[PDB]
RNA sequence: ACGGACCAAGGAGUCUAACGUCUAUGCGAGUGUUUGGGUGUAAAACCCAUACGCGUAAUGAAAGUGAACGUAGGUUGGGGC
RNA sequence: AUAUUGGCGAGAGACCGAUAGCGAACAAGUACAGUGAUGGAAAGAUGAAAAGAACUUUGAAAAGAGAGUGAAAAAGUACGUGAAAUUGUUGAAAGGGAAGGGCAUUUGAUCAGACAUGGUGUUUUGUA
């Protein structure tokens, strides 16, 4: 619970930091679980998202559908997928963004600052 | 159209109940009506008006002046009755045995009154003992001898305290208070 | 003459331990008071507000 | 089947309007009582509205009784409703506005499960 | 110990127990007492009949 | 609180308990004592006889300390010694045990008469005293001590 | 002005004291960080009383 | 005689300092923790020292003084016993 | 050790809630008025996602009917639900220089409860 006297428990200054946060931070903002196969081979839990991953829907209207990720949008807190898109009247087809946290990651993309990444929270890797 | 030669719904003055919230005291009330119906005895009636009374109508009932009971006609053995609490009197020192039916007792009352040989009894427990009222002598407290009963009354040729927190001279003491200045009120 | 209380252990059960008692539970129990100091006391941990 | 009550009077039947609730918008039926000082209503004049008072009350043997002979109850769960075990034939049941149309039926069966009378059965009924 | 008794302090400077006024919790039990049932003449009806 | 106050009863009288005639005004009579000499002092000459003109005269830097004055009575003088060795000094009244009690420490000046006590003889260290308890005291058998 | 049978008021308050008073509210909170000067001290001072 | 074209939202005997009347409450010739220290679950809570205001005596302009002859008297009326 | 309605960095409130609270939740001391000194606003909300009206036909365009979109257009860039004043329209009714009103009843429209009750002899009954 509140013990510290540096955290806040105010639902404003959160919808404030949360509305007006920066792309550094933004990266945080979105992070996503990863499944009992990955949690088996690393066992790690979490894991911001990224463009060259394979990501599975498991909640919404997208029951089972998954994809690879086209462009992630930090601008509203989103990310595109070319396999999950959506069709318009007019003929044109654009992509659907969603919310990370009901998309479980079964593929990853690692690369110098990745694979650091995973003993920095403590994992095993490959 | 009758004419009503004196007043409408007009209240007798009295409290039909007590201006308390004392749990113990709608407890207290309750069987004291029980005798005030099924007895006759004079004491019960009286005993049940002052369970509607103030602490302006409960003075304190100091033990020097219960002192001066047992020392007259009939209270040598007898109980006494106490309408509110009992206050210890550090002004007296002697004072022999008999026994106390207060509502409530001090903790310097109760102490000189158990300690000099006597006892501190409720008024629920003697209530038992005396049905009627056999052997009891009830007392009162000194209701006009308030600092508010002193300002009442006051005008011209009286002298019935005036009010001010500061007292002295320069204070009430000039222009009407002596035959020099004018007058002397 | 104590009323007496059972001991109990961390699994339940009642303990051959029988206790007499502090007695301020035979003592007055005035909800009046309480009512009355209550709303005092909740005063006692507030803050304030002007324009 | 209801309890020993007499026959149900209540003397004015009719409302009890505010003073030219039938002239302004601003204006509503409440009863609200004039302070006017030239208030020919509040005079008790001929040609008037009748003003609510004291005395039209009611006996207490018949008072706050529905249409049937029952004293209203307000109930939300199927536990409020087993509290009327000796009040079936002094009180009669009725469901809150707000509630869903599928656990007030499973309480209207366990209502009449125990002979209590429901003043709103047709309550979101979907046929 | 905290708190004192009839025996022990109170631990507490100036303090004491507050002061007891009545006797029985159920009053019915006083009022029946023996010797109270004995000073009290007989009942009424309890719901008075109405006369005329 | 608001709600126990009756002007929340008034919201429907329109006047609030002010009246109709001469109603509720800012400063009617005036301000304060404004009016004594003037179109109060009937209320003045009763109830406070005397606010107005000169007393005696003019004290200029007074100090309490001259004035530091507390009395006691022969009411108490026994209450200055605890119970358990007030009545240990009051049953078995003897010579040469007589109780030096300290107005000093207790915090007084002037000792008075109030009421009798005993006759067992008591030495007090007090300032000042009184010619009625002077007497008491040398017909109870015991002596006072001058302090400054 | 002058009416009824009651002490007469000295209240001083003919002033524009509405810009003149004192919020003791930092009461407690001054009582806090008073203990913390002695802990500082104590700790900063050497372990000397 | 004066305001009032209509409808809606806001819209006026307050807060607090110092006291009086009545009331409840605790203690009781004493009383008031929150002025301050300790502690801490944390602006809370709980405990404490020392002084102080008011009361426990008045009276005079002031130096100054200051309440029991008598079971703290007698008379008249008096509740209750 | 005492202060603090400006600046800066944090944690709270029995505060307030779009005529509120700061003038200011927004391109705000901005638009905009004044020679100027100065004064000083209105304005939050579509929708989970614009997924924002493709397309046919009539029409000069705007749009209409539809369709399609959409969980819901009684959710459509004049957008959440949409109070009264005022108004469209169908249905109703009254009215010979006011309307409307109190109390009684005629008629129009409309609505609640009550009815079962409880229970006895029983040719003996669809499956206790």
């Amino acid at each position: 619970a509140k013990q510290s006297l540096d955290v806040s428990s105010d639902r404003r200054k959160a919808r404030k930091a949360y509305f007006t946060a920066p792309s550094s931070q933004r990266r945080v903002l979105l992070s996503a679980p990863l499944s009992k196969e990955l949690r088996a081979q690393y066992g790690i839990k979490a894991l911001p998202i990224r463009r060259d991953d394979e990501v599975l829907v498991v909640r919404g209207s997208k029951k089972g559908q998954e994809g690879k990720i086209s462009s992630v949008y930090r601008l509203k807190f989103a990310v595109q997928v070319d396999k999950v898109t959506k069709e318009k009247v007019n003929g044109a087809s654009v992509p659907i963004n969603l919310h990370p946290s009901k998309l479980v990651i079964t593929k990853l993309h690692l690369d110098k600052d990745r694979k650091a990444l995973i003993q920095r929270k403590g994992g095993k890797l490959e | 159209g009758i004419d009503h030669t004196s007043k409408q719904h007009k209240r007798s003055g009295h409290r039909t109940a007590p201006k308390s919230d004392n749990v113990y005291l709608k407890l207290l009330v309750k069987l004291y009506t029980f005798l005030a119906r099924r007895t006759d005895a004079p004491f019960n009636k009286v005993v049940l008006k002052a369970l509607f009374l103030s602490k302006i109508n409960r003075p304190p009932v100091s033990v020097s002046r219960i002192a001066r009971a047992l020392k007259q006609e009939g209270a040598a053995n007898k109980t006494v009755v106490v309408v509110g609490t009992v206050t210890d009197d550090a002004r007296i020192f002697e004072f022999p045995k008999t026994t106390v039916a207060a509502l409530r007792f001090t903790a310097g009352a109760r102490a000189k009154i158990v300690k000099a040989g006597g006892e501190c009894i409720t008024l629920d427990q003697l209530a038992v003992r005396a049905p009627k009222g056999q052997n009891t002598l009830i007392l009162r407290g000194p209701r006009n001898s308030r600092e508010a009963v002193r300002h009442f009354g006051m005008g011209p040729h009286k002298g019935k305290a005036p009010r001010i927190l500061s007292t002295g001279r320069k204070f009430e003491r000039a222009r009407g208070r002596r035959r020099s200045k004018g007058f002397k009120v | 003459s104590r009323p007496q209380v059972t001991v109990h252990s961390l699994t339940g059960e009642a303990t051959a331990n029988a206790l007499p008692l502090p007695a301020v539970f035979s003592a007055p129990i005035r909800p009046d008071i309480v009512h009355t100091v209550f709303t005092s006391v909740n005063k006692n941990k507030r803050q304030a507000y002007a324009v | 089947a209801s309890l020993p009550h007499p026959k149900i009077v209540k003397k004015h039947t009719k409302k009890f309007k505010r003073h030219h609730s039938d002239r302004y918008h601003r204006v509503a039926e409440n009863w609200r009582k004039q302070k006017g000082i030239d208030s020919v209503v509040r005079r008790r004049f001929r040609g008037n509205i009748s003003q609510p008072k004291i005395g039209y009350g009611s006996n207490k043997k018949t008072k706050f009784l529905s249409p049937s002979g029952h004293k209203t109850f307000l109930v939300a769960n199927v536990k409020d409703l087993e509290t009327l075990t000796m009040h079936t034939k002094t009180y009669a049941a009725e469901i809150a506005h707000n509630i869903s149309a599928k656990n007030r039926v499973v309480i209207l069966a366990r209502a009449k499960a125990l002979g209590i009378k429901v003043t709103n059965p047709k309550g979101r009924l979907a046929l | 110990q905290v708190w004192g008794s009839e025996t022990v302090a109170s631990s507490k400077v100036g303090y004491t127990l507050p002061s007891h006024i009545i006797s029985t919790s159920d009053v019915t039990r006083i009022i029946n007492s023996s010797e109270i049932q004995s000073a009290i003449r007989p009942a009424g009806q309890a719901t008075q009949k109405r006369t005329h | 609180p608001s709600r126990f106050t009756k002007t929340r009863k008034h919201r429907g009288h329109v006047s609030a308990g002010k009246g109709r005639i001469g109603k509720h005004r800012k400063h009617p009579g005036g301000r304060g004592m404004a009016g004594g000499q003037h179109h109060h002092r009937i209320n003045m000459d009763k109830y406070h006889p005397g606010y107005f003109g000169k007393v005696g005269m003019r004290y200029f830097h007074k100090q309490q300390a001259h004035f530091w004055k507390p009395v006691l009575n022969l009411d108490k003088l026994w209450t200055l010694i605890p119970e358990d060795k007030r009545d240990q000094y009051l049953k078995s009244a003897s010579k040469e045990t007589a109780p030096v009690i300290d107005t000093l420490a207790a915090g007084y000046g002037k000792i008075l008469g109030k009421g009798r006590i005993p006759n067992v003889p008591v030495i007090v260290k007090a300032r000042f005293v009184s010619k009625l308890a002077e007497e008491k005291i040398r017909a109870a058998g015991g002596v006072v001590e001058l302090i400054a | 002005a002058i009416s009824k049978n009651l002490p007469i008021l000295k209240n001083h308050f003919r002033k524009h004291w509405q810009e003149r008073v004192k919020v003791h509210f930092d009461q407690a909170g001054k009582k806090v960080s008073r203990r913390n000067a002695r802990a500082t001290r104590a700790a900063k001072i050497a372990p000397r009383p």
